[PDB]
């Protein structure tokens, strides 16, 4: 069993050390993602019945 | 895949040998001693839509019997085809025998005849047809064949746009709708023949006349 | 008074073979292969109850028959078509039962949507070619047309029928679809009580069974019994209670829906949603 | 001694991950406005499966799509003609996932067989015939995806994922510390990370070049049913038989904003986003598929199929949504 | 019609997939599909083998009654826990259990799995044919007398044969018989609210009347099916 708490605990001690962001920053990415395509979305904003191929 | 026949009131005999006999619909194509190619008759793959030329229609019978995997042609070239999504019909032809007999259709005539060309350079080839090939969906339906002389023709391009399997990336196909051109890059010895010129708007398939190269 | 419940019984006709052709229509939780008899069913009760019930109401509230003579002939024809129909409904649907409990195994490959197809065709087909043969052709009447004459024509619509006629008839109609439920049904009660013994130790199909059973009977008997009993009587029936036997075959033709559908509690769950 | 080192560890984790979170995305938002009320009208409607389908995958042309079903069969529809352009019978009839390659030339199924099947779509003769059988899992397959036409991806019940070389038939790298069995997996745009939640209530992240896992989720209290992957690529969505579905992001590693409501009780099955990222489609136990709002937590619209809703899919151009279903109808949305 | 020259032969395609489905539409609705578990010690093996005449996960089998076509699964190799792959065993006609009672150590184990059987949500409604199989070794071991079930059920000292009891070779071998089949329909009894039956046998290391056993049983629980659906039960 020492050996598997061993590997769990350097498992554990490389998750520990990584670089974190605010969520406030993190969230304002989603956000400009967001506006800058939605204007491409069908699904989003309809689209008038001539250019989709699944009418009739 | 291999489908090599011999035969020839008369009775014709293809016979398939080397892939999924029962899929495929098939076709019979003439080749005139002196003359380019021309449809006669057309089975589907489960037998329940027949086609005739409008020239013979009375004389001519077509059956075929899955079981043992061959095609008939009474009197009174065999060539797969299949049809779905994405598919390439004419691909494959046979080892050749042609069949010397003694109005509203789509007619197209290629602009020439012959021309001379020189290894490493650029060749163009032109086909016009009476009327637009495009259809509503989208497909632009014309194709080049390219016999060689002493062999059986080949398949080159597609829907006009498409290249076939095993050709080399030379050649490339354009159109407008109403004339068409075919171009090929580089050259070398092997492209050595005649082309061809073929709408599948309408049964009657008909070909064009040929252009030799020399 | 009467006048009120002749016309009761068309309403409840009417909504009530409305429902199961609607329902039975645009779910797919009840769209089986077992159902569409029992929208057949429907359409010919609904059939029955648009035409035929309002003009026999007014002929016998009227006591007699003010139309034309063009039109008595079709409308005993169509009579005798529904009302055929509706039988061989009843013994369709008993034989459907039938291999679902004395057969289990093999019910799915024999009672498919193939073979209901045929029994829809078979129920609508024979009634029709037998009763327009019958009554164009006057197979009923040949050789008593005089005192037909003297008995109805002189003042009257009813259907008239021979002493050769009536019995072929009643045979026919009624002893066949009636036998072959009776027996069907019967060895059906006595499976279902063997089979409910053995679990306790180790009564719920005798009120099924009798509602349906008794039913059929209390609706369809007298009149078969009452013509063709008739001819061979001496024709000394009185009109009056005809009336009445050919009443019955309407109840007969309201309640079929009520008892067929809604009894059952899937059914019902595909109404209550 | 180890036990207590790992369980401070733990507890710096959680403290130092916890000193992150300044504002919640909801407040963020409401200087939003909402999305409105979605439509979507039944197109076409593909018939012809036996039993329940559990399965489907759409082409990258956007027209053509496979499906699987518990009778034995694969099915190659034609999503603007309603033809259909092949059948596949199966050796074995309890499968579970299915993959259609990016270009478009093999598919891949798996179930309750411990093995992954390749086949060949292109081939001189007519007829479409298996390539390879993949061999060497434990516990039956729950997911496939294709990274090229030589990489797959596998992910088993045996709590191990593990990546296929096509080729040669051999794993390359087997991917372990998955405590329950392991249901779904989704792949990121640039093919360099890969996620997986298992019924261990968590989720992970694993890089697929040197192979081992960077990061662990948690906040879910059952089993994992579905995981989907955010179109830009620093975020994912996760589904769960809690009958609730939550959102959670790569650099904060924190559980954002949650979709619940009170009146769902039964779990779901699916979930996928559209093009943009704006909206979040999940699909529901109670023979329903609902239509989330991604930034406000509202239920924008509802798709309502007769039994569960098993399996769904949008369209890389986003012009249409289908879904599957245990009645065996395939429904085309939009 | 609008349709292309090559547009028809793709409809035609279509249409000759159809029939060839419906074709085997037909063949599967007059199948009937069982589930077959277990464990180790029990011999599914012997009766699979006998019925008939790599880690897999599956192994299929087939066997003909009277015109009459089975399917019966095995579930191979696979992990200790069943919660998330029995879902999909939710439309068989039945589920068949193999129980080895020579042992008295691991029988016990024995019962807990059947509990989990029998109480499952996405079982119900599913009947079940319970196998009680290795009886030659439960004899040979019991009139010995090296080894008691009291020292490992203490219950079985004051228990007495039923009197529905019908032994068709012992007077004390039927009373441990009839005490194993006592446990497993105390078991069986607790609850099921008359939905789904438990049928005990008492099948032997080699028979050949295991296939008629199944039949009947399947055409009891079928038919039962079908009298409580039209309100005859
Ligand atoms: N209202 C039904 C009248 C009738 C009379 C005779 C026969 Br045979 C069938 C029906």
């Amino acid at each position: 069993s020492i050996a598997q708490a061993r590997k769990l605990v350097e498992q554990l001690k490389m998750e520990a050390n990584i670089d974190r962001i605010k969520v406030s920053k993190a969230a304002a990415d989603l956000m400009a993602y967001c506006e800058a395509h939605a204007k491409e979305d069908p699904l989003l904003t309809p689209v008038p019945a001539s250019e989709n191929p699944f009418r009739e | 895949v291999q489908l090599v026949e011999s035969g020839g009131s008369r009775k014709l005999s293809c016979s398939a040998s080397g892939f999924a006999f029962s899929s495929f619909g098939m076709h019979w194509v003439r080749q005139a001693p002196e003359k380019g190619l021309e449809w006669v008759a057309y089975i589907s793959s489960g037998s329940g839509t027949i086609y005739y030329a409008d020239t013979v229609k009375g004389r001519f019978t077509i059956s075929r019997d899955d079981p043992k995997n061959t095609l008939f042609l009474q009197m009174t070239y065999c060539v797969r085809s299949i049809y779905y999504y994405g598919s390439s019909p004419f691909d494959f032809w046979g080892q050749g025998t042609t069949l010397t007999v003694s109005s509203a259709d789509i007619v197209m005539t290629q602009a020439t005849s012959s021309v001379p060309v020189t290894p490493g350079e650029s060749v163009s080839i032109s086909c016009r047809s009476s009327k637009s090939l495009l259809h509503s969906n989208g497909n632009t339906y014309l194709y080049w064949f390219l016999q060689r002389p002493g062999q059986s023709p080949q398949l080159l391009i597609y829907r006009m746009s498409n290249l076939a399997s095993g050709v080399p990336d030379r050649f490339s196909g354009s159109g407008s709708g109403t004339a068409f051109t075919l171009t090929i890059s580089r050259l070398e010895a092997e492209d050595v023949g005649v082309y061809y010129c073929m709408q599948h708007l309408e049964y009657p398939l008909t070909f064009g006349a040929g252009t030799k190269l020399e | 008074s009467l006048y009120s419940l002749m016309s009761l019984i068309i309403l409840a006709t009417l909504v009530g073979n409305l429902i199961v052709i609607i329902s039975i229509s645009h779910f797919k939780q009840l769209h089986t292969p077992t159902n569409w008899l029992l929208h057949s069913m429907a359409i010919v009760d609904f059939l029955l109850g648009c035409l035929i019930m309002p003009c026999s109401m007014v002929r016998t509230v009227e006591r007699c028959w003010y139309f034309g003579e063009i039109l008595c002939k079709v409308h005993t024809s169509t009579d005798i078509m529904l009302s055929s129909a509706s039988i061989f409904h009843l013994a369709f649907i008993s034989i459907d039962r039938y291999c679902a409990v004395c057969d289990p195994l093999r019910y799915k490959a024999k009672i498919n949507i193939s073979t209901i197809l045929v029994m829809i065709l078979v129920s609508w087909s024979l009634p029709a070619v037998y009763a327009f043969g019958m009554i164009f052709l006057e197979l009923n009447l040949k050789g008593v047309e005089e005192l037909y004459r003297s008995q109805v024509s002189d003042l009257g619509c009813s259907p008239f029928f021979s002493k050769v006629s009536g019995v072929l008839a009643f045979m026919t109609s009624f002893y066949i679809p009636g036998s072959v439920m009776l027996f069907v049904y019967y060895r059906i009660y006595f499976i279902a009580k063997g089979q409910a013994r053995s679990i306790n130790r180790t009564t719920k199909a005798a009120k099924t069974l009798g509602i349906m059973v008794g039913v059929f009977l209390v609706c369809w008997c007298p009149f078969f019994l009452c013509t063709v009993l008739d001819p061979f009587l001496g024709y000394v029936i009185p009109p009056s209670l005809n009336d009445a036997l050919y009443w019955f075959g309407y109840l007969n033709s309201a309640l079929n829906p009520m008892v067929y559908a809604f009894f059952y509690p899937w059914f019902r769950r595909a109404l209550k949603m | 001694q180890l036990r207590q080192e790992a369980e401070q560890l733990k507890n710096q984790i959680r403290d130092a991950r916890k000193a992150c979170a300044d504002a919640t995305l909801s407040q963020i938002t409401n200087n939003i406005d909402p999305v409105g009320r979605i439509q979507m009208r039944t197109r076409r409607t593909l018939r012809g499966h036996l039993a329940k389908i559990y399965a489907m995958h759409w082409g990258t042309d956007s027209r053509l799509l496979v499906s699987a079903s518990q009778d034995g069969k694969l099915i190659i529809w034609d999503s603007y003609t309603t033809n259909k352009v092949h059948a596949i019978p199966l050796r074995s009839s309890w499968v579970m996932t299915c993959a259609y390659a990016p270009s478009g030339n093999y598919v891949a199924c798996g179930g309750l067989d411990n093995i992954c099947s390749i086949y060949n779509l292109k081939t001189r003769e007519g007829n479409v015939r298996v390539s390879r059988e993949l061999a060497g899992h434990t516990g039956y397959l729950s997911c496939c995806r294709f990274l090229d036409d030589n990489q797959i991806v596998t992910s088993s019940g045996d709590t191990t994922c593990a990546l296929w070389d096509i080729e040669t038939g051999q794993q390359t790298t087997t991917f372990t510390g998955h405590t329950g069995d392991v249901m779904s997996l989704s792949l990121a745009p640039d093919t360099r990370l890969f996620v997986s939640g298992a019924c261990d209530a968590s989720a992970k992240l694993w890089d697929v070049r040197e192979g081992m896992c960077r990061q662990t989720f948690t906040g879910h209290e059952s089993d994992i049913n579905a995981i989907c992957f955010f179109p830009n690529g620093n975020a994912f969505a996760t589904g769960s038989d809690d009958a609730t579905c939550r959102l959670f992001d790569l650099r904060a590693d924190q559980e954002l904003m949650t979709y619940s409501h009170d009146n769902i009780i039964c779990g779901i099955t699916s979930v996928s986003f559209s093009k943009s990222g704006r909206l979040l489609l999940a699909g529901y136990d109670d023979f329903n598929c609902n239509v989330w709002d991604a930034l406000k937590a509202d239920r924008a619209g509802v798709l309502a199929h007769d039994n569960r809703v098993s399996c769904l899919g949008v369209t890389d151009d986003g012009m249409a949504v289908a879904t599957g279903s245990w009645d065996s109808f395939l429904k085309i949305w939009n | 019609c609008t349709l292309s020259a090559e547009d028809k032969a793709a409809v035609e395609r279509s249409k000759m997939i159809e029939k060839q489905l419906q074709k085997d539409k037909q063949v599967y609705r007059a199948t009937h599909r069982l589930l077959l578990l277990g464990a180790d010690n029990s011999g599914k093996s012997t009766i699979v083998k006998q019925m008939r005449i790599k880690t897999s996960g599956i192994f299929e089998t087939k066997f003909q009654v009277d015109k009459v076509n089975f399917h019966m699964f095995d579930v191979g190799a696979q992990r200790d826990e069943r919660r998330k792959w029995i879902q999909c065993f939710n439309d068989v006609t039945a589920i068949i259990f193999v129980v080895d009672s020579s042992d008295y150590n691991r029988l016990q184990e024995a019962l807990n799995d059947f509990k989990s059987i029998w109480n499952n949500r996405w079982l119900r409604t599913i009947s079940v044919i319970l196998f009680l199989n290795k009886q030659d070794l439960l004899a040979e071991k019991v009139l010995a007398g090296k080894s008691k079930i009291e020292d490992y059920f203490p219950e079985f000292a004051r228990y007495t044969t039923p009197e529905d009891a019908t032994p068709e070779e012992d007077p004390r071998v039927t009373r441990a018989k009839y005490f194993i089949r006592d446990e497993f329909l105390r078991i069986s009894t607790a609850s099921g609210d008359g939905r789904h039956y438990c049928y005990p046998h008492f099948t032997c290391s080699v028979d050949t009347e295991n296939a008629r056993r199944i039949f009947n049983d399947c055409r009891d629980i079928i038919q039962r099916m079908h009298l409580r659906q039209y309100e005859l039960l």
